[PDB]
């Protein structure tokens, strides 16, 4: 299920620590990534998009994204309405109802 | 509207805006391409890459935002120099960077917020476009040029262009334009001090948010980020009890003579035992008496601190009291320790009774209960001796307390200033903060030490630029929301400005809470005194303001009437000529149509009357409502629609309206003069003054 | 951008400074532009851009002001290169845990 | 997760992490992210014994 | 040699970690003696921090030097957070 080892090129062995390899492979290049500004104080720069190490810590902790978006609860079609600054969306199921 | 020239102009302007959005989408494309490229390799050093990214991200974000309502309006100068004003700079990179769209923050975008008809800068016309998200629905011209009209022009210029940064009142009245003038003034004021604003916030008070629909079509940067709408009944973060009006008990619970009650209402809860509630322990004897309870209640009152604040002092005093039986068993102690340590059992019983406490602590909760401010009122309205015990009259009585009205919301707020907080809740958050900081300290302990380095020359490490606290403070969820959500979720929030429409409907405690919100006393109060609905009301601005802004508050009153004919104005002026009129009718002019009519109904042909009225309203390009009480169908009273202009309105049954509440006379006076063209009154028998 | 373009064009292929790059041995064309073209824009200590660029290369030689304003972002890169290691270490310790 | 299950959310997570690490020019075989995510969805909460 | 902050008065704007509100401050540092700070709080209440102790209000000081509310209101009064 793991597969083969990238070092040997042959199918992986029994007893091979494959979690430490994962941690290292993901962390080592962590300096090639954007980050949160290093300044003592200021305004939250998250107003703009920041999608490097922040996004990764987010996902690996499974906390709620900032620029969240809702996902379809049920397949079907969509009915879209717009008030002033508010979007309303209604999904109508193709087979079921409600 | 309804003109062909009007649609030709709509088409020209929609075409221009479509071109603008074309350029804007092209810019976004270019910016995302460069963004991805820079993120990928970028060649250069991390500082240059971070700079380039941050900058392109800023640009994108700005464009994404600007997608919603780009162009606010044209300015047609006195030299035919079309200046479109929006929320982004769009220039022609080829044509001498000739600007196609100005930013609303630009020195030549100024005669969109600080211009008038008497003192224009160089203008001939201004516009505003009604935008949904990016399509131009309609547009409203306003000639900044064109005796008697000059007087209105000058007065409005004085209200708008005024420099006080303080309290203002615009008690103009009907038909004279208080509302649009207040709108233009908020424009001026939040364009002129947008640096001191833009982070403190804004607050808007009134029934209809349609006043906050101007701040959003000329200053979108706030109408969707900063501004906060509230109604007298939403002041509290968590409930919107608005429809729950009340009879003249309001006057009682809407005037500061209620503060006394509140204090005494807690005094009626700083209770003492009816008989000594026995100490239920084996090897001691009850010392709890009205004696000790009296001593300790006086001690707690004597430090001048809210209830939950002095709970601790009360409990400590009671512990040092029970220290009596802790050491005064018969003469003193009587144990083999009381020759050198007279207090072995003193501070082994008294420092253990905070552990053997359930009986003690629970039977203490009778004499000093931790009040959540919702209950002090629930069980103040149900009872019948609490009202008198705390000073309240008996009208305030009611069975269900949780059925909250508009006039108990400021009381609920003041309760939080009168009570206090736990002061010991956040005890596990300290544990988690400490453990996160410890994990960060360990992160830094893992890293290479300056003395274990295997490099050529010493260099900067992270252990000499960052500590555990700040390293941990940046991996936190650190959730962020816009100013509106930060504010509405808070009561101690100091805003930067406060706009109040229909101000005559706020109780003294409402103004009190407001001024507790804005210490900077920057107000844009609008209202009228003759059109008051609530009985609490003000009846005088000095009554509400001289307690907070004495002799400093400015007051201006619009004088002339032009929007509403003088026929309807005399009708509603001789209507108002009753119940202490002291009539100050603004002089209406330019009435060049058919005088109103007054129709009768026999028993039930009123149904046919209103049917014809409604079926006909949408046959002439008109717009209005039908004014009546709640029982007649199709009619909606002015107590839900007062400050709205209309073309042709009807009023059914003046009498039941007039009698439905105390101040019906003004609720009628208003409704009569809300028509620019046509008026309609329906009666059966006779009219009192109409 | 135009200068880097014109510069990777004007240069022959037998040139060593371009050969060492297009061979994948070292370097980038950004450095070759900085050396034979223009350094371009530089950062403040805030991390923002100075809109007055460095139109001089390290072949022409930089003036005094240009050198001074390059030092700004040249010092701001010695710490970053250290704090980034602590961030990486945080995430790596998490993953290894 | 509440919509799709314990096999699609793992894939959304892997895909997002690799989106990040790709926009920056970092190549990692997804099986490492697969390990890190398998070690994030390894337990159940009960309402019926 | 040593590089050090010269004595005097230094005003520093900043941002409140929680409210993200632009506020202000003042710090008076001598060559010898105690410091004297002033603040405009996140709630628009001016205050003082005599010898870096608890933040009590500012008019307290003004009075401790022999000032009458008439003076506090003639000198100030253009402002409305200070009166408050």
């Amino acid at each position: 299920c793991y597969g083969r080892s990238m070092a040997t090129g042959k199918l992986v062995d029994i007893g091979e620590a494959v979690g430490i390899v994962a941690a290292q492979s993901i962390g080592e290049p962590g300096t090639q990534l954007t980050m949160r500004t290093f300044h003592q104080g200021g305004v939250t720069g998250g107003a703009d998009i920041v999608g490097g190490l922040p996004r990764v810590q987010e996902l690996f902790e499974a906390r709620v994204p900032r620029n969240k978006a809702p996902i379809a609860d049920v397949a079907g079609r969509v009915r879209l309405e717009e008030s002033d600054k508010f979007f309303k969306i209604t999904i109508v199921p193709d087979d079921g109802g409600e | 509207m309804s003109g062909r020239d009007y649609e030709d102009e709509l088409q020209s302007e929609r075409d221009y805006v479509a071109g603008l959005y074309a350029r804007l989408d092209a810019e976004r494309a270019q910016s995302q391409r460069r963004y991805a490229a820079a993120l990928r390799e970028h060649g250069g050093t991390a500082v240059e890459r971070d700079a380039e990214v941050r900058a392109l991200a800023k640009d994108i974000a700005r464009l994404n935002v600007a997608d919603n309502g780009l162009c606010f309006g044209r300015l047609d100068t006195l030299d035919d120099a079309r200046l479109y004003i929006g929320r982004l700079g769009i220039f022609d990179r080829d044509n001498d960077f000739e600007p196609l769209l100005l930013d609303w923050r630009a020195p030549m975008a100024r005669p969109f917020y600080v211009a008038t008809a008497a003192n224009p800068e160089n203008m001939r016309r201004r516009r505003q476009f009604h935008t949904l998200g990016r399509k131009v629905v309609d547009f409203t011209d306003e000639i900044l040029g064109r005796d008697i009209v000059a007087t209105i022009q000058a007065e409005q210029d004085q209200v708008i262009r005024l420099d006080h940064t303080g309290v203002l009142v615009i008690e103009g009245g009907p038909g004279t334009g208080k509302t649009v003038v207040a709108l233009h003034r908020v424009a001026y004021l939040l364009y002129t001090y947008r640096k001191q604003m833009e982070r403190h916030g804004v607050l808007v008070v009134g029934p209809t948010p349609a006043f906050l629909d101007h701040i959003g079509r000329v200053l979108p940067s706030l109408g969707e980020s900063d501004a906060v709408f509230m109604t007298p009944g939403d002041f509290v973060p968590g409930l919107h009890v608005t429809a729950e009006d009340t009879p003249e008990a309001a006057e009682v619970k809407g005037s500061l003579k209620i503060l006394d009650v509140l204090k005494a209402a807690v005094a009626d809860r700083q209770e003492l035992p009816s008989e000594p509630i026995p100490i239920d322990l084996s090897d001691v004897t009850m010392r709890i008496d009205a004696e000790t309870a009296k001593w300790a209640r006086d001690e707690a009152r004597k430090t001048g601190l809210p209830h939950n604040e002095a709970r601790a002092e009360f409990v400590d005093v009671v512990t040092y009291v029970v220290t009596e039986r802790a050491v005064a068993r018969i003469g003193r102690g009587w144990l083999t320790r009381d020759d050198k340590h007279a207090w072995e059992k003193m501070r082994a019983d008294v420092v253990g009774e905070l552990e053997d406490h359930e009986q003690f602590n629970a039977a203490l909760d009778a004499l000093w209960p931790i009040l959540t401010p919702e209950d002090v009122l629930a069980q103040l309205y149900t009872s019948h001796e609490r009202l008198r015990a705390a000073g309240a009259p008996e009208c305030l009585w009611r069975a269900d307390g949780e059925a909250w009205t508009v006039s108990d919301v400021p009381l609920l707020d003041e309760l939080v200033d009168l009570l206090g907080r736990n002061k010991a809740a956040d005890e596990a958050a300290e544990r988690e903060r400490r453990e996160e900081e410890a994990y960060a300290a360990g992160v830094l302990d893992l890293m290479v030490d300056r003395e274990d380095l295997m490099d050529d020359e010493d260099h900067l490490l992270a252990q000499d630029l960052i500590d555990a606290e700040e390293l941990a403070d940046r991996f936190k969820e650190q959730d962020n929301r816009e100013l509106s959500e930060r504010a509405a979720a808070d009561r101690e929030w100091t805003y930067g400005h406060v706009v109040v429409d229909e101000a005559q409907e706020l109780s003294e405690m409402d103004w009190r809470l407001l001024m507790r919100r804005c210490p900077r006393r920057s107000f844009t109060i609008v209202g009228d005194l003759a059109q008051r609905r609530s009985p609490a009301g003000a009846r005088s601005w000095g009554a509400m303001l001289d307690s907070y802004v004495p002799g400093r508050w400015v007051y201006k009153s619009l004088s002339v009437n032009y929007r509403t004919p003088a026929e309807i104005m005399a009708v509603a002026a001789a209507v108002l000529a009753e119940f202490a009129p002291d009539a100050t009718p603004p002089d209406s002019v330019r009435a060049c149509g058919v005088a109103p009519w007054a129709r009768q109904v026999t028993d039930d042909d009123i149904a046919s009357a209103i049917a014809e009225f409604v079926s006909e309203e949408a046959g002439r390009e008109g717009t209005s409502v039908v004014i009546g009480p709640p029982d007649v169908p199709g009619t909606v009273p002015p107590s839900e629609t007062k400050g709205l202009e209309f073309d042709a309105v009807l009023v059914v049954e003046p009498e039941r309206i007039l009698a439905d509440g105390p101040r019906g006379a003004a609720e009628l006076y208003v409704a009569l003069t809300r028509a620019t063209q046509r008026l309609g009154v329906l009666y059966r028998d006779a009219l009192p003054q109409a | 951008e135009e200068v880097g373009k014109a510069l990777e064009e004007f240069y022959p292929a037998d040139n060593p400074i371009i050969t060492i790059v297009k061979s994948g041995a070292t370097g980038n064309l950004t450095q070759t532009r900085t050396l034979a073209g223009m350094k371009g824009l530089v950062t403040n200590p805030k991390g923002e851009f100075i809109p007055r660029p460095i139109k001089s290369s390290f072949r022409e030689g930089l003036t005094v002001l240009e050198y001074f304003i390059n030092t700004h972002g040249a010092r701001k890169g010695l710490a970053d290169t250290a704090l980034r290691t602590a961030d990486s270490g945080y995430l790596t310790r998490r993953l290894v845990d | 997760l509440r919509v799709q299950g314990p096999r699609e959310v793992q894939i959304h997570l892997v895909k997002e992490v690799q989106e990040v690490y790709r926009a920056q020019g970092v190549s990692i075989h997804d099986k490492h992210i697969e390990v890190i995510v398998r070690q994030m969805l390894r337990r159940v909460t009960i309402i019926d014994s | 040699s040593q590089l050090v902050r010269s004595p005097g008065v230094y005003f520093d704007e900043t941002i409140d970690k929680s409210t993200e509100k632009t506020l202000h401050s003042v710090k008076v540092i001598p060559g010898r003696g105690a410091w004297l700070e002033f603040d405009v709080d996140k709630r628009d209440t001016v205050g003082v921090r005599i010898d870096r102790k608890r933040r009590q209000p500012v008019t307290v000081l003004l009075k401790a030097l022999g000032w009458t509310n008439e003076q506090i209101v003639e000198r100030f009064g253009f402002s409305e957070i200070m009166m408050g």
